[PDB]
């Protein structure tokens, strides 16, 4: 079917995370690869690290 | 005081909340228009979680503040 997904989408996702309160492109990258690009899981997983 | 809620879909919802408005009630003000369950509704403020049993004042939420809304869907 498709030839390939736009990897540029990752940049848009990163920006949404930075607007919250993380500013860690490294942590975001290692999280995105953990759930095969899942912004919903990344944000909630990161929150479980610093919610106190 | 009006505040803004930013969704992952790139939507900015405006809400009218009071200083004594509990986070749980805020979710209700979203539930009626969005239809999304409060239990699934997760609000992020400055990279921090908002407890349902806390008030806006607990997280120094003022006027025109932007709250992020993320949902953790479960499959199996």
């Amino acid at each position: 079917g498709p030839l390939g997904s736009s990897e540029d989408q990752t940049a848009a996702l990163m920006a949404h995370l930075f607007e919250m309160g993380f500013c860690d492109r490294q942590l975001n990258l290692r999280l995105l690869k953990k759930h095969n690009y899942n912004i919903l899981q990344v944000v909630t997983e990161l929150l479980q690290l610093n919610n106190n | 005081m009006q505040i803004f809620v930013k969704t992952l879909t790139g939507k900015t919802i405006t809400l009218e909340v009071e200083p004594s408005d509990t986070i749980e009630n805020v979710k209700a003000k979203i539930q009626d228009k969005e239809g999304i369950p409060p239990d699934q509704q997760r609000l992020i403020f400055a990279g921090k979680q908002l407890e349902d049993g806390r008030t806006l004042s607990d997280y120094n939420i003022q006027k025109e503040s932007t709250l992020h809304l993320v949902l953790r869907l479960r499959g199996g």
